[PDB]
């Protein structure tokens, strides 16, 4: 008994290529289209909720999740393994970071650590990458509002607006067109609304699309009042009344 | 039982070769170009990013140059997840020295052991080697100014100027065409930029698809300074040279 | 390292011609107090070996299930587990006196004192004892507690050596015992008058007794006694 | 115990007495006090019985092997060392032992290490030890130098393992000469102290505190 | 590819019957056994005169009553007399005796077979293992890498082996003296050797009761080859 | 706090012939003021004409015989049936004491037999391992009552020869089986008087070359 | 075929071929046989030389007192099992003061040899076994093969050409049973059956190899001239 | 942990891996030793495909082990790292528990072992590379020059060779030196050294190292214009 499979399933080939890697991100373009845009006041991720069928409950299955109250993600590939991810990426902010500094990382770290997971996922014994390309937007005082790439590699790159998944090539075309630098975050959740339209096919409101924030501190969102220094979460995941109202002004 | 799907990383060909790292040598062939040019006041580091998108954050970007403390620095051509680690690592083992010695690490030393680490995992252990050469680039005060350079087998060794990555084969003709020895550090920032600018693959070389930083003791007096060059600084030594 | 908490008292027994006799009284004592009355501390293990212990209760019960366990463990794949290949006292015995020893030498006893009352398949009788500390004899007559101090001297007048052994009968033999726990009774203060005997016999067998007493006490002789001394009222 | 080993002119004198106790009890008068571990290396035994016979012994037996391995009969010092390294990772746990590792090899010449339970090791040219190391010291320093002969440096290590035997109640039995030369040790007999010292007493004159 | 203790269909275990093939390439090494001792001798085989061939260590002491000659992959054979060594030594030390023949190579054999998926192979060298004890007298073992021992009267290994082996069956007889024995493991091995044989590429070694195991120097060798030559020459 | 070492009692003693060794000790078995067996032998055939004792605390006493008749039974295993001398029991027994150096075996152990070249032969031990071949040796609660009339009676200590102005000591010889087991009856019944843990009965068992013999005497019951 | 690279592996048709081919080691060994009576069990083995310098490999093992076998097959597999059997009649013994039952005995090997068979990475052992001994149900013979399978027999033989003395045997069943209280006469029945599987050889004085225990009689082994009455 | 047997037998009896280390030997660049009268001398090959090298940082093929004993090899560069930190470690504890430096068959004899080792371990594959090991035992004036290969077998020479070529090098060696009458003197021995290189090497430039080893911890690396000495003298000789 016991893991005998103690050597790595990810090989160079004779060209150069790694191809559990490339095979991972084959698997990442065949997911459904996420995306992000940066404002100069907030950051906005979205994605379609792809329903499995019409009796499932899709407010149950989240694709945007909060990782730490100032930090969002989203994702295009395989749900199950960005589901583990999302734990593994809670934790680390807390056990490698909060734990030691009294205080949450700064996006671009902890996008590091959940980058080393993909990685390693990538050399160690017995195991596969990882089967989905993230998106993680995030806030700190010192580096203000970002947003963030990960393959399955482990790399990953800042980006001011991109795509990834199905249609990402003509998403990323369409963002090219209307992202300026003095874009303000309603104008960037306008923009995302139009982009993602073009990849949808089916029906398209708040109950199909979910799409998060990283903005303004939320004191009513904080769940309690007598520290000044305590303001609340800037991640903010918009209600299916919230999207609607904008698709009437589209 | 799993032996059936063992790739078997860490043997030889009949030939007496590795591979493995031979393949992964083949992978760092398609990465972006990195340049070290040693000079007699400094040093200067060079490296062309990953073909470009317009819509990537240029500015809190970190892709090739990387800090492994203030007297030492890497060019990275390869994986970067794979660059990450052994830098991490890299960081550790400067500090490590620092704590047991009070005294900031041997440029050789630090290079050895992050070296001996890629050596390790080509003799056991059943997994795929890193994916990675370096450039290092540092100072101490035995040997002053000194480039290094580390590739997946662990193989280490000196240089006054080099090239990783992509083109080193035209790049290399280039350097040693223009370098000698009693160069300035203003004088190699002008040879790296040329150099990439004629092996590069893109159509112009463009300040939005560099990074560049240098190690001079051009601070004040017999101390020395890490400059990791701002988008902004590669737009104006860009013009200065008279490439755009 | 322990302390014992609930704890039995003396263990008595001796050879006889055909067999052996063991005893023990129903107490759980929890230091002074006489906690618990309906203890038994005799335990049989087949149809030819009784095992008498003494000290902590916790431990006995212990002792109890190791031996309902070995029973069971003999019985697997043994076609003759009721018959050639069937448990000896001498197997039992030497199982306990490894335990016991191991766990001394563990610094982690069992605090009991132990005697195996039984007879062999050839007909020999086999009577060892065996404690905490994993020290380990034989005698014709043994006893535990207070009833090495009592009772065997009162045993040793009916069998005082091996040759002393056929001359001496079952009745003999069982009234000196049900005589000794009497004594007891008068001497021992954490001692209670119920109990039980045992004797297993290469004839008749296994005769377990239960909820004895003890009688015929002497205390009428008490009346006659007053103060300390002088006192003559 | 009361052990003794110098060096000198004519190579190196080892003696020691034969008694063991367990208190005040006498547990014996006819002990061996030196291993002979090969015709060049002796070692001498003070402290607790056990400890030195069984380690002094595993001495021998490592003593053997380095001469398999390296074809070369092992230095006094390596062979010194590999004892005192033992005796320091058992240190605390309660090894009592005083040890004195006598031999001669061509590199080295005559050599003497002295090799205790705490970890100490020492080269020297004189060493007493035990429990009467006090009382050989005395009659041995008083009279040593480097050009005694070997018929008196035989005598004087004899002697001084007699003083010993005499004061010290912990110490006495019989003398174990021993001499040490160029071309290996050389066994000088079992002298008991029952007929020694009243020989030693007439022939020198010396023991006056005794009543004769 | 294919498990390290895997059965073949014929009943072996291939990687202990590919390591036999090693040893068959391995330099020529003979062992007799007399009533006055046993004599070891092998070929040295040097692959080029530069080579200093007195470092060339193929005759080997495990103790002072045994001793121990080698063929094929000679590297191997390192641990198994470490291991040899110390199990002689470490019996004198717990039972104060020499231990036996039989008893030292059962335990040498014993690593043959602690190999799999412990080491990764078997050892890729034979042992010719020959020494005295006070019970069964002179002994000559063979070791093998199967975990396997026969005590021989004579038995050569190598790659001059079968014929050898078959020369031996001829020339030994119960009656034989420790000078016969010297002679006929030098004629043996002069038979079998490529280039010609002489002190520098051959070393004969012996074990008696008296005086332990005894390697030859290249003077007292040289001698037994001009004494050998002599005789054959004579009739 | 649990006390892991206890005192059985009793007392063993050890003499060697020309060509015969004796190994005796009494039959009683104590703890405090009490007797637990007036018969239960310390004495035991171990195989290859070797016989032993282990006197002090009982269980230790026991566990040590049974771990030195199973190594003398794996001697025979390892290395074709070979005999077991003397010597070389000894020198293993010493590696079993040492081996619980720092949790002693609470016994003072003594075997006996024949040496290599026939002569009778008396080993003893110390409850850590140190050893020491001797022609005489008594062990146990009442060896200081024995022991220094065994050195009288067996190696003629203090005693000269009459007439020479004590110059000339008395020759030491060795004793016949019948004076050995007289000075083993009379050092039993001298410590059995003056010494209440010893008594009730005595076994000694005889080692010649045509095996092992048992004799047996009945001691002072009080 | 391609169900034979390990011992983990079952065939099309149910057959575990690693486990075959180790019982095809012993059918290459030399022959040995075993009988018993109601008294005494008897172990007869064919030993088998390199050639006429070698000595002649030893076949039977002492497992204590009152038990032992004989092997054919790979010797170093017979010495990794008789020591396990020493160990478990030796644990017997000391803890339970009892003489481990020679039935016991063979279910032990059996769940030992077992485990090698399930296991990836491990072998099956290359050795079959006869344990013959005495306890407190008389006289046992016993019959190990490496599958794990054990069989209790009056009597056996296994090795090359073992038909041969299996068929005596089944034949002279009715005979050699009642043997009783005849030691001489038992091996006599044993030595006549090993003879039926001899080819151009015969038993010679350094060739036989004869073990015997009983009522009275320790496992004891005979070897040299101590079998030249029986040729 | 990694288990792997990768160093096995195959059916005609060579373990493939080991054999495989070997060819890794004969790609390194060439190495050479040669020992006089009183001394020792390594030279080894530099591949002159390398200009822009910075050769005061560049690890030198020659190292020292302790300061009486040097190791040279052939092969995989990355792999002789290794057995020299080994050898290097276990010099000094051989200095501590024996208190004398190791001699150089003992040193040899170690990383040999270790280079055995790694041929019947598990989840490794052997060293690919080949030692020259040379120097003097502690308190002798005998010159020692030993050998080692990936399968662990070594052996003292009088002259040997190792790496790319070294069967050219190894066939002049063993016509040119004489066992009866070794290089009585450094500078005989040291050209020696230089003229065998010179018949594989390509141009006595910057290709040629020289380190000369003698008695007592006395070991020195020529530079440049002194090996250019040798280089045209031997040379200016040729042409006859
Ligand atoms: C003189 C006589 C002073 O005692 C010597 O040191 C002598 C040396 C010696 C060496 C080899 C053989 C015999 C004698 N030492 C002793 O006789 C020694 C004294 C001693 C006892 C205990 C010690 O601490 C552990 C230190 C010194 N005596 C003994 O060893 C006696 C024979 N045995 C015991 O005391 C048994 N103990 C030893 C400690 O562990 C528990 C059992
Ligand atoms: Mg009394
Ligand atoms: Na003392």
């Amino acid at each position: 008994m016991t893991d005998r499979y103690s050597f790595s399933l990810t090989t160079f080939s004779p060209s150069g290529k790694l191809g559990q890697i490339d095979y991972a991100l084959t698997a990442v373009k065949q997911g459904v289209t996420s995306l992000g845009i940066k404002a100069t006041n907030g950051v906005v991720i979205a994605t379609e909720k792809k329903s499995s069928s019409p009796l499932a409950m899709s407010e149950t299955l989240s694709k945007v999740s909060l990782l730490t109250p100032d930090i969002g993600a989203v994702y295009s590939g395989m749900g199950p393994d960005y589901r583990v991810l999302v734990d593994k990426s809670r934790k680390v902010a807390h056990t490698s970071y909060k734990r030691i500094y009294g205080e949450y990382p700064p996006t671009k770290l902890l996008v590091s650590e959940v980058a080393k997971i993909m990685q390693e996922a990538t050399q160690s014994g017995g195991v596969r990458p990882f089967g989905v390309s993230l998106l993680i937007a995030g806030h700190d005082e010192f580096n203000g509002f970002s947003l963030y790439q990960v393959d399955p590699s482990g790399s990953y790159f800042p980006w001011k607006a991109t795509a990834i998944g199905k249609g990402s090539v003509a998403a990323k075309t369409f963002l090219e067109k209307r992202w300026n630098d003095e874009l303000e975050l309603e104008d960037a959740i306008h923009i995302a609304l139009l982009t993602l339209k073009e990849s949808v096919e089916g029906e398209f409101n708040g109950d199909t699309i979910e799409l998060a924030i990283i903005g303004d501190e939320n004191p009513d969102l904080l769940g309690y009042t007598g520290i000044p220094t305590d303001k609340g979460p800037r991640f903010r995941k918009l209600t299916s009344q919230e999207i609607n109202d904008r698709l009437e002004a589209l | 039982g799993s032996r059936r799907y063992d790739s078997r990383t860490t043997i030889f060909s009949p030939e007496g070769r590795l591979y493995q790292v031979e393949y992964a040598l083949e992978s760092i062939s398609h990465a972006g170009t990195a340049i070290g040019i040693m000079a007699s006041d400094g040093i200067v580091l060079a490296a062309e990013r990953k073909v470009t998108s317009t819509l990537l954050e240029q500015d809190t970007s970190t892709e090739k140059l990387y800090k492994l403390n203030d007297k030492i620095a890497v060019a990275v051509a390869g994986l970067t997840a794979d660059a990450e680690i052994l830098i991490n690592t890299a960081r550790i083992h400067a500090q490590n020295y620092l704590k047991t010695y009070n005294e900031d690490i041997p440029v050789e030393i630090l290079v050895r052991r992050l070296s001996d680490i890629k050596q390790g995992y080509t003799q056991h252990g059943g997994l795929r080697p890193f994916g990675v050469s370096f450039i290092y680039a540092g100072y101490d005060d035995r040997y002053g100014y000194q480039l290094y350079t580390s590739n997946p087998s662990g193989n280490y060794t000196g240089w006054k100027a080099i090239s990783v990555g992509a083109n080193t084969s035209a790049a290399q003709t280039l350097l040693q065409m223009d370098y000698k020895d009693d160069m300035k550090v203003d004088d190699a920032i002008e040879l790296a930029l040329k150099t990439l600018s004629k092996t590069t693959d893109s159509s112009a070389l463009t300040y939005d698809r560099l990074e560049f930083a240098t190690i001079r003791k051009g601070a004040n007096d017999g101390e020395v300074y890490q400059k990791i060059f701002k988008p902004q600084e590669i737009k104006d030594i860009l013009v200065k040279t008279g490439i755009t | 390292t322990q302390q014992p908490i609930v704890t039995g008292t003396s263990v008595i027994s001796m050879k006889y011609d055909n067999g052996v006799i063991i005893a023990a009284d129903n107490l759980g004592s929890y230091g002074s107090l006489l906690r618990f009355n309906g203890v038994e501390r005799l335990i049989p293990v087949g149809d030819n070996t009784v095992v008498g212990i003494s000290g902590d209760i916790s431990d006995m019960q212990h002792i109890e299930r190791l031996l309902k366990d070995l029973v069971t463990e003999n019985a697997y794949d043994n076609p003759l587990a009721d018959a050639e290949e069937a448990l000896e006292p001498s197997y039992i015995f030497e199982y306990l006196a490894t335990v016991m020893y191991q766990r001394r030498s563990k610094m982690n006893p069992l605090w009991n004192a132990i005697i195996v009352a039984g007879v062999q398949s050839n007909g020999d009788q086999f009577l060892r004892y065996v404690n905490l500390l994993g020290v380990t004899y034989s005698s014709p007559t043994l006893a535990t507690g207070f009833g090495a101090h009592m009772a065997n001297p009162l045993l040793r007048k009916v069998v005082d050596r091996e040759s002393d052994i056929p001359k001496t009968t079952v009745q003999v033999a069982e009234e000196a015992i049900v005589n000794a726990m009497r004594v007891l009774y008068y001497r021992d203060a954490r001692s209670s008058r119920n109990f039980s005997l045992a004797i297993i016999d290469k004839n008749t067998g296994l005769t377990f007794k239960k909820n004895l007493q003890v009688e015929n006490m002497k205390w009428d002789f008490a009346k006659d006694i007053k103060g300390y001394g002088t006192q003559k009222i | 115990t009361t052990t003794l080993a110098f060096r000198f002119q004519g190579g190196i004198i080892v003696a020691v007495d034969s008694r063991a106790t367990a208190g005040n009890w006498v547990a014996s008068q006819t002990v061996k006090k030196v291993i002979e571990i090969n015709p060049f290396l002796l070692g001498t035994m003070a402290g607790c019985a056990a400890d030195c016979q069984f380690w002094e012994t595993w001495l021998g037996s490592q003593c053997r092997l380095h001469e398999l391995r390296e074809k070369e009969r092992i230095s006094v010092a390596a062979a010194s060392k590999i004892l005192s390294n033992l005796v320091y990772q058992y240190k605390g746990a309660g090894l009592s032992m005083g040890t004195m590792i006598c031999g001669y090899t061509r590199k080295e010449g005559p050599t003497i290490y002295y090799v205790d339970s705490d970890g100490t090791r020492l080269k020297g040219d004189i060493f007493c030890v035990g429990s009467g190391q006090t009382f050989a010291y005395g009659v041995l320093d008083s009279n040593y130098k480097w050009d005694l002969s070997v018929e008196d440096a035989l005598y004087l290590g004899k002697r001084s393992i007699l003083a010993a035997a005499h004061r010290d109640a912990y110490s006495g039995g019989s003398v174990n000469l021993y001499h040490v030369t160029e071309d290996g040790w050389i066994y000088h007999g079992n002298h008991d102290v029952g007929e020694l010292f009243w020989k030693v007493k007439e022939e020198e004159g010396s023991f006056n505190n005794v009543i004769g | 590819d294919r498990g390290v203790s895997t059965f073949s269909p014929e009943g072996r275990l291939f990687q202990v019957e590919y390591s036999l093939e090693a040893i068959k390439l391995g330099s020529t090494a003979i062992g007799i056994a007399t009533k006055e001792g046993v004599v070891l001798g092998v070929e040295k085989r040097a692959t080029s005169p530069l080579l200093e061939s007195d470092s060339i260590e193929k005759i080997v002491e495990i103790d002072r009553h045994i001793g121990c000659a080698m063929s094929g992959l000679t590297a191997d054979a390192r641990s198994m007399i470490e291991h040899a060594r110390t199990a002689a030594v470490t019996h004198n030390l717990y039972y104060d005796e020499d231990i036996n023949v039989e008893s030292l190579t059962q335990s040498v054999c014993d690593l043959a077979l602690r190999f799999g998926e412990l080491m990764s192979r078997p050892f890729g060298v034979a042992l010719l293992i020959a020494g005295h004890d006070a019970d069964d007298g002179y002994q000559l073992f063979h070791a093998e890498p199967s975990g396997t021992f026969y005590r021989y009267n004579a038995k050569a290994i190598g790659s001059g082996s079968e014929g050898a082996q078959a020369e031996l069956l001829n020339e030994w007889h119960s009656s034989l003296t420790l000078k016969e024995a010297e002679l006929l493991v030098l004629k043996i091995l002069k038979q079998v050797m490529e280039e010609k044989l002489d002190e520098n590429n051959a070393q004969l070694s012996c074990i008696t009761k008296q005086d332990g195991f005894k390697i030859y120097d290249n003077e007292k060798t040289a001698e037994l080859i001009k004494e050998l030559k002599e005789k054959e020459a004579a009739e | 706090q649990f006390n892991p070492y206890g005192d059985n009692g009793g007392t063993i003693l050890g003499i060697a012939g020309e060509d015969f060794a004796v190994l005796a000790g009494d039959t009683r078995n104590i703890t405090d003021y009490s007797i637990n067996s007036r018969y239960e032998p310390k004495v035991f055939d171990c195989g290859d004409n070797i016989v032993m004792s282990a006197n002090g605390f009982a269980a230790d006493g026991d566990a040590l015989v049974k771990r030195f008749k199973n190594s003398v039974k794996w001697y025979h295993f390892d290395h074709n049936d070979k005999k077991l001398s003397i010597n070389s029991a000894a020198r293993n027994i010493q590696h079993l004491l040492y081996g619980k150096r720092f949790f002693p075996y609470y016994v003072h152990t003594i075997i006996a037999g024949l040496d290599e070249d026939g002569k009778g032969a008396v080993y003893s031990f110390d409850p850590v391992g140190s050893y020491e071949r001797e022609q005489c040796r008594a062990g146990g609660a009442a060896a200081s009552l024995i022991m220094p009339f065994l050195d009288n009676q067996v190696n003629f200590k203090n005693q000269y020869e009459p007439g020479t102005n004590g110059k000339v000591k008395k020759p030491l010889k060795y004793l016949s089986v019948e004076e050995v087991i007289k000075l083993v009856r009379d050092s039993f019944t001298s410590a059995t008087e003056r010494h209440i843990q010893v008594g009730d009965g005595l076994e000694i068992l005889i080692v010649t070359k045509d095996g092992v013999r048992k004799e047996f005497y009945e001691l002072k019951r009080d | 075929n391609n169900y034979d690279g390990d011992t983990v592996t079952f065939s099309p048709t149910g057959r575990l071929f690693q486990v075959e081919y180790a019982l095809e080691a012993i059918k290459q060994g030399s022959v040995t046989v075993g009988l018993r009576s109601n008294t005494h069990a008897v172990l007869v083995a064919l030993k088998r030389n390199a050639d006429e310098l070698s000595s002649y490999q030893k076949k039977i093992i002492k497992c204590d007192e009152h038990m032992g076998l004989s092997l054919a097959g790979l010797a170093p597999d017979a010495r990794v099992l008789s020591n396990y059997l020493r160990q478990q009649c030796n644990y017997s013994s000391l803890v339970f003061n009892r003489k481990l039952a020679v039935e016991r005995a063979g279910h032990l090997l059996c769940d030992k040899a077992q485990k090698n068979t399930q296991s990836y990475g491990g072998r099956p052992y290359g050795v079959g076994l006869l344990i013959i001994g005495y306890d407190k149900s008389g006289a046992h013979l016993l019959e190990f093969q490496p599958s794990g399978n054990v069989t209790e027999l009056y009597g056996t033989a296994i090795g090359a050409r073992s038909q041969g003395a299996k068929t005596y045997l089944e034949r002279t069943l009715d005979t050699f049973i009642k043997i009783d209280g005849n030691p001489d006469e038992l091996i006599k029945a044993g030595v006549e059956a090993i003879s039926q599987s001899l080819r151009d050889e015969s038993l010679t004085v350094d060739n036989l190899s004869i073990a015997i225990v009983g009522k009275d009689t320790p496992f004891t082994i005979y070897d040299g001239e101590a079998v030249a009455k029986y040729i | 942990g990694y288990d792997r047997a990768l160093s096995i037998f195959s059916p005609d009896g060579h373990i493939f891996q080991v054999e495989y280390a070997l060819e890794a030997v004969k790609r390194g660049t060439c190495a050479v030793g040669v020992k006089g009268k009183n001394c020792v001398v390594l030279g080894c090959e530099r591949r002159s495909t390398l200009k822009l090298q910075d050769t005061r940082i560049t690890p030198s093929k020659v190292s020292k082990i302790d300061s009486h004993v040097v190791l040279s090899f052939s092969g995989l560069n990355a792999d002789s790292r290794i057995l020299i930190e080994k050898a290097r470690v276990e010099a000094q504890s051989h200095r501590l528990t024996l208190e004398d430096p190791v001699t150089v068959e003992y040193l040899t004899r170690y990383v040999a072992g270790v280079q055995q080792r790694y041929t019947q371990s598990g989840g490794v594959r052997p060293f690919g590379v080949s030692t020259l090991i040379a120097g003097f035992d502690p308190r002798d004036d005998e010159p020692k020059l030993y050998q080692t290969e990936p399968s662990g077998i070594y052996s003292s020479w009088s002259a040997q060779t190792i790496g790319r070529n070294s069967k050219t090098v190894r066939e002049f060696l063993e016509k040119n030196y004489d066992r009866k009458e070794p290089p009585a003197t450094v500078e005989e021995c040291v050209k020696l050294t230089v003229r065998s290189l010179l018949e594989v090497v390509q141009t006595g430039a910057k290709n040629i190292e020289i380190t000369v080893v003698k008695p007592d911890s006395d070991i020195v690396a020529l530079s440049s214009e002194e090996i250019n000495q040798y280089v045209t003298q031997i040379e200016q000789e040729k042409q006859e």
